[PDB]
Order: C-alpha cells, then structure tokens, then sequence
C-alpha cells in the first residue's frame, strides 16, 4: 500500500552532482624567483 | 432450473392372456426444481506516486 511499508522498497535516483564547497587561495609562486637545486645543501 | 426424474413407475403387470385389456400402473415424477448461484467481490486501493 501506501508508504507505510519500508524504506526499502523506494530506490532513490542517484543523480551526479557533487558540491565541493571549499576554497584555495591564489598562488605567489610565479612572482617568485624560481630556481632548482640537486643536493640538499647550496 | 433443472429436471429431477423421481422414479419410473410401474407399468406392466403379466396378465392373463384372455381379458382384452390392460391394468393401469403407478406414475412416475419428474420435480421441476430449481437453484440459485452466488457472487464474489471485493476491492483495494492504491496511491499513484507510492505505486510509480
């Protein structure tokens, strides 16, 4: 009968959405003078 | 209604073969009779949504 009877017999669509909701920052890193090393010590 | 033929009667009798006649006999019955027939219903119901 009417939904008196589980909650199992209802299978909900699940849809493909999917909220991020956090947020970063910019980066400075461009700006900075980039260079690479080989050892661990310069 | 139907037919419920009761029981053939008795008809013949072996007579004597010098009397030119014969003797009459028990009847039979037939009892037109009849009977009724009976019905069987019921119901349920349903949401639309909780049936999709």
């Amino acid at each position: 009968e009417a939904s008196t009877i589980g909650p199992a017999f209802f299978t909900p669509q699940v849809l493909a959405l999917e909220v991020d909701c956090n947020i970063e920052c910019a980066s400075l890193l461009d700006l900075y003078g980039q260079i690479e090393v080989s050892r661990s010590t310069f | 209604t139907y037919m419920k033929i009761a029981d053939y009667g008795q008809l013949g009798e072996y007579t004597c073969d010098a009397k030119c006649d014969a003797e009459f006999g028990e009847p039979g019955n037939i009892r037109h009779l009849e009977g009724k027939t009976y019905d069987y219903r019921g119901v349920f119901c349903f949401n639309r949504k909780n049936l999709q």
